[PDB]
RNA sequence: AUGGGUAUUAAUAGAGUUUUUAUCGGCAGUAUUUACGAGAUGUA
RNA sequence: ACAGGAUCAAAUCUUCCUUGAGCGACUCGGCAGGCAAAAAAAAAAAAAA
RNA sequence: UGGUUGAACAAAAA
RNA sequence: UGGAUGCGUUAAAAAAAAAAAAAAAAAAA
RNA sequence: GAGAAGGGAAA
RNA sequence: ACACAGUCGGUACGAAGUCGACAAGGUAGUUGAUGG
């Protein structure tokens, strides 16, 4: 659930332990499946968790698909995290609408 | 009545005013006079139906 | 007073020299089933559909009975009900699948 | 025997207005009159529940007709009673005692116990 | 109000002697008897005829005409309220289920609220 | 209108290990698939699939409701959700935490 | 719940304390307060069939007709027979009028049935039964059936339950002949059933064989002629006899099949039922028509 | 009025097979 | 013919007016519990289905409608070319509310979404 | 009213109460039954 | 339940859609009633104190 | 082939 | 103030009727 | 295709 | 017990886990066989 995903992201942030390929695949699949339920804070948390370990599997595009809807409830910290992550992770001139929304 | 309830709920000028919390008093109630109630006696007849089994 | 009902040989030719001496039907010619005129030519039959459910283990067959012989269909249905088509058949249980047959009015 | 046969044989049966005592009708009438006389003399009798229920009506009839004080009712009471002691008790004690009682001069009390010797309910 | 609040219909949909919104006037015969006795009491106490009606044990009710007038106005308002609420509930029931309660047509024990027996 | 056979199918022979496991495994699979579902459509499809499996419990109903709320609600008139609502009303008095429902 | 003697004496003294007889009007008028707002007339089609109604058997008496002919007649009372619901194809899968009759004490009524009665806005009912009918003949909920439902002279199909006679042998239950009272007949054979079947070839006793048992208590149907009706007390006087005890439930409906074709083809009937017009005056008592030919002619 | 097998059943019948699988006699020659 | 028809004709005569007071089979495709008019493309189709389920003739249905409808509706029926029931079933003419109500009374089921009137008000 | 401080009807959180017959005699003692949830992932 | 939903938005009184058939229908949920007593042809007939 | 059909008939065929 | 019976009276109509004792999408209680 | 003349029902 | 009441056979654990697992997926630990 969302709480379990939040706990997983927090665990990934607290330590620098290298996780397994199966873990990465399952986590990415679950995040993509739950993307429409993510609050801006949890979305920023998951984006930072992926960015820190430098794993890209389309998760950034999948999150950007839904982020403009969740931006309206974003706090300052979440806005900072989302800007920092997406500005670097999204392809140049990919989703200008998302940056405009931010 | 429903009309008066709606009037109060629509009014933007009517309030329940209290300078201090202890101002508020229970709504005043007028108690009507009594008269025989065979209907209520009938209801009691139903209510006491199964006392022997208890 | 009462008498015998009118059968199928009261409404057609009779050839005593032929093996099929007269054509017999479930009803009279005017009483045979038919499709409502404006609600016709909208449907087609796949004649047989199979549903496999590996979780519950209860599989389904759905068969079209239009134009089939009663006994010819009954033997096949009995095979499916017993489950003798399955490699794990057991005589001591209802080891077959479930069966639905449609268009029983059109059995011959 | 079998208890359910009571239900089986009473399905669709009426209760007898009078409970029949043993013997022939003259003997039954004599028994009822004798026990009515004894009841008058004793003010209370320990009987079987059915017998008390049966004799109650005759006790009530005796009192009702004794109160009326006419030759006809006197003859009725005479036909009901046997002994001079019962006659005296009735007329000189029960009638004045019930002078203002319109009806219902007796009562039957179920003892809620079975008689030891023969398991007869008592009252 | 900007967002209208919806009252609950359970008081209308619960049929028991513990639900007044539904059992207030039931049964109609005893409702009629209650109304008749209330009217008789009002006429025999708030409009005295100089004699003790003896309909009930006596009460020390006001006798001044000034008080009697206000009591009569209160009773008239109560009567109007009860009549109007009964009429409205009957209309709602008719429009909803087509159910309608009328006056008895014949002199029968059931109309008298008595059981039919051999006597 | 209806299926011809509505009398209860009472097996007159005891099940085998596999048969009984298949009979009873809904108690695991229902909650597992409710948890795995990330959409009201999936939740209602799973509930409808297990509609005939008895006997449902208050925690089953509560898990369904919680998952629906988390996924983001559904039409309260969809017949699949009406199954859940009617079941809840049926077992209302047996709920310990009715206010949570 | 008194003693046997007390009940016997009260039965004896019953007559002394009867209520005075009421005054029966000759004509009556009906206002809107006694007419269901949704009750409207209908002209039937070939398939239209009206509903029956429920009555209590009250007693029997002898009445003279116009020519001076004496008929034994049974009096039945429609004691507040009221429509409580309608069955419909889409809502119930069939069509019928549900009718409740009688009065039951509340202390004897159950709570869910009390809720049903409160929803119906009626006093607690004694009995409830259905009457299947045509769609056009459905009556509105709350309407009270009147004896005017039946035109005097019509034939009515009546159903009821016969009385119970207890356990009876073959002689009394089926009128078996028994044996001679003399001529050496054995005691056990005086009222015996004799043989009860064939022999070793068939080797059974056939089902439905007549033997001793608990007699009575069967559903019995008959035909009656509507002799008279009184609207004031909802009394219907039917020519003949009716099964059941005094005070037992009776279903009364229009004659059907052969009886209808032979007797009711020309007697007009109200559809769906008698529909009063406000302000109009109607007779209180109605008699069946007299015979055209003189019964005492020979 | 106002995965081919899975899609067709969803579109026409209006419910989801989920893990269940369906086939019709039209495809028998592919397995014979 | 003579004073007697053919036995086939007599049997068909008897069977012509068969009237069953039951719907006694759930395997039939006919109006039953839970009937929905919207299952059919239009009111004409629903009406034809309901009438065929009832086993009634177009002429009898039309006669009942004509004889039970009001005077103005009767005049409109007379003015309309052809048979109104046939046109409705064919989906050629739109009936009025009163005409539909009488048709529904005849066939036992609604033909459009039936509107019930509640007495609810939001505060 | 260049308009909603704005006009009308809060019983409002409380529409709440035991009839009739009856001179006198008699019954009314007991048992069964509703959470076959995992309160709980406890109020964020 | 007019309970939820759609719309350049409904005659008072819903234009429609949903509610697999709003649990077969209507009710109840401190509902329901086996035995005793007292009555009792099937049944019916006692509110509690 | 036609409801034409109780012990009655018409059409077509070879 | 009544009970039973026929030697009395009524009916001979309905059978998808009168009526009944097991609402059943509940496939391992 | 048969006393297929045990039951179902088949070209 | 359908049973002269016996005889021959008679259920095949776990994944009920999951930080799972050649060619495609449009990511479902889903899929490959099949035009008259």
């Amino acid at each position: 659930d969302l709480r379990k995903l939040e706990e997983t992201a927090q665990e990934l942030l607290r330590g620098k332990e290298t996780k397994r390929r199966a873990f990465w695949e399952i986590f990415s699949k679950r995040v993509k499946a739950s993307a429409h339920m993510l609050s801006p804070s949890l979305m920023a948390l998951i984006a930072k968790s992926f960015d820190v370990h430098d794993r890209d599997t389309g998760i950034y595009v999948a999150l950007a698909t839904v982020l403009p809807e969740a931006v309206k409830r974003a706090d300052g910290r979440s806005l900072l995290t989302l800007s920092d992550v997406f500005s670097r992770r999204l392809k140049r001139d990919s989703n200008p609408h998302l940056f405009s929304t931010l | 009545s429903v009309a008066s309830r709606i009037h109060f709920l629509n009014s933007r000028t009517r309030f329940q005013t209290a300078v201090h919390a202890s101002d508020v008093a229970p709504p005043f109630l007028l108690l009507p006079l009594a008269s025989p109630r065979p209907l209520l006696a009938y209801h009691h007849r139903f209510r006491t139906r199964n006392r022997k089994r208890g | 007073s009462q008498s015998y009902p009118k059968g199928s040989f009261h409404e057609g030719h009779i050839n005593p020299f032929a093996d099929v001496q007269w054509i017999s039907r479930p009803f009279m010619k005017r009483n045979m089933p038919r499709d409502h005129h404006p609600l016709a030519k909208q449907h087609t039959s796949l004649k047989a559909v199979t549903m496999l459910d590996e979780e519950s283990g209860n599989h389904w067959h759905v068969l079209d009975g239009k134009g089939r012989s009663v006994g010819g269909l009954a033997a096949q249905v009995v095979r499916l009900l017993q489950g003798k088509h399955r490699v794990d058949f057991t005589p001591r249980t209802a080891a077959g699948d479930s069966v639905i047959v449609v268009n029983a009015i059109h059995l011959k | 025997g079998w208890s359910k046969v009571v239900n089986f044989l009473n399905k669709g049966v009426q209760r007898r207005p009078h409970r029949r005592l043993p013997g022939q009708p003259h003997h039954q009438w004599n028994m009822l009159k004798t026990q009515l006389d004894q009841l008058v003399r004793s003010d209370r009798l320990e009987l079987t529940l059915p017998r008390a229920h049966e004799l109650q009506q005759y006790a009530e009839e005796l009192v009702h007709f004794a109160k009326q004080n006419t030759p006809e009712s006197s003859l009725i009471v005479e036909s009901m009673i046997f002994t001079p002691a019962a006659r005296r008790k009735l007329f000189h004690e029960l009638c004045p005692l019930y002078a203002n009682r319109p009806f219902f001069y007796t009562r039957v009390v179920n003892q809620h116990r079975l008689r030891m010797r023969d398991a007869a309910p008592m009252a | 109000l900007r967002h209208r609040v919806l009252p609950s219909s359970l008081p209308n949909r619960l049929f028991s002697v513990d639900n007044r919104e539904t059992t207030r006037f039931w049964p109609p015969p005893l409702q009629k008897e209650e109304d008749e006795r209330r009217g008789a009491f009002v006429e025999s106490c708030l409009q005295p005829s100089g004699k003790a009606s003896l309909l009930q044990p006596p009460q020390c009710l006001p006798r001044a005409p000034s008080h009697l007038a206000k009591l009569m106005e209160e009773e008239e308002r109560l009567r109007l309220y009860r009549h109007l609420k009964k009429e409205e509930r009957d209309a709602a029931t008719l429009n909803k289920f087509g159910i309608w309660a009328g006056e008895p047509i014949a002199d029968t024990p059931a109309a008298k609220m008595q059981p039919l027996v051999a006597r | 209108r209806g299926i011809e056979n509505t009398l209860r199918l009472r097996y007159n022979y005891t099940p085998t290990f596999t048969a009984k496991k298949r009979s009873e495994m809904w108690k695991v699979n229902l909650v597992k698939k409710i948890a795995h579902a990330t959409d009201a459509k999936q939740v209602l499809d799973v509930w409808t699939y297990y509609r005939h499996r008895r006997t449902k419990r208050p925690y089953h109903y509560l898990l369904a409701l919680q998952r629906l709320v988390e996924v983001g609600g559904c039409d309260p008139t969809d017949f699949r959700f009406r199954l859940i609502a009617r079941g809840i009303y049926r077992t209302a008095k047996r709920f310990i935490n009715l206010p949570r429902v | 719940y008194d003693s046997r003697w007390v009940k016997r004496l009260d039965r004896l003294r019953e007559s002394k304390f009867y209520d005075p007889a009421p005054i029966i009007k000759e004509e009556e008028i009906l206002e809107a307060d006694k007419i269901h707002p949704l009750l409207k007339k209908v002209t039937p089609s070939w398939n239209s069939r009206r509903t029956g109604l429920l009555a209590y058997k009250i007693g029997m008496m002898s009445l003279w007709d116009g020519w001076g002919e004496r008929h034994a007649v049974t009096v039945c009372q429609v004691d507040r027979c009221v429509v409580m619901d309608q069955r419909t194809l889409d809502k119930d899968g069939y069509e019928a009028c549900v009718m409740g009759i009688g009065y039951k004490p509340i202390h004897k009524v159950t709570k869910p049935m009390l809720g049903v009665y409160i929803r119906s806005q009626i006093e607690p009912k004694s009995r409830i039964a259905e009457f299947k009918c045509s769609s056009d003949c459905l009556l509105p909920v709350g309407h009270e059936m009147s004896v005017r439902h039946f035109t005097p002279g019509q034939q009515v199909f009546v159903s009821g339950w016969s009385k119970d006679k207890g356990y009876l042998g073959v002689k009394k239950r089926w009128g078996f002949a028994g044996q001679n009272a003399s001529h050496g007949v054995e005691a056990k054979a005086h009222s015996s059933p004799g043989s009860i079947g064939q022999s070793k070839t068939v080797n059974v006793v056939w089902r439905f064989k007549k033997m001793a048992g608990h007699a009575g208590g069967d559903p019995r149907v008959v035909n009656c002629k509507v002799f008279r009706i009184e609207a004031q007390r909802n009394l219907i006087f039917l020519k003949g006899c009716v099964p059941g005890y005094k005070g037992s439930l009776i279903k009364i409906s229009d004659a059907r099949g052969k009886t209808h074709h032979r007797h009711n083809r020309h007697i007009p009937l109200h559809f769906p039922t008698f529909v009063p017009e406000p302000g109009v005056s109607y007779p209180v008592t109605l008699e069946c028509p007299d015979a055209e030919q003189d019964p005492f002619l020979y | 009025g106002p995965l081919e097998e899975k899609l067709r059943i969803a579109e026409e019948e209006g419910w989801d097979l989920l893990h269940r699988r369906v086939a019709s006699l039209r495809q028998l020659k592919g397995w014979l | 013919m003579g004073v007697l028809r053919s036995l086939y004709s007599r049997v068909s005569q008897r069977v012509w007016s068969t009237l069953h007071f039951r719907v006694g089979s759930r395997g039939q495709v006919r109006t039953n519990k839970g009937f929905k008019p919207t299952a059919f493309p239009h009111l004409g189709a629903a009406l034809f289905f309901a009438r065929m389920s009832k086993g009634l003739t177009r002429d009898s249905v039309e006669k009942f409608v004509r004889l039970n409808v009001s005077e103005a509706q009767r005049q409109e029926i007379k003015n309309w070319p052809g048979s109104v029931v046939r046109c409705i079933e064919n989906g050629a003419c739109i009936p009025s509310r009163e005409l539909q109500s009488r048709l529904e009374q005849v066939v036992g089921v609604p033909l459009t979404r039936r509107k019930k009137r509640a007495g609810n008000r939001r505060l």
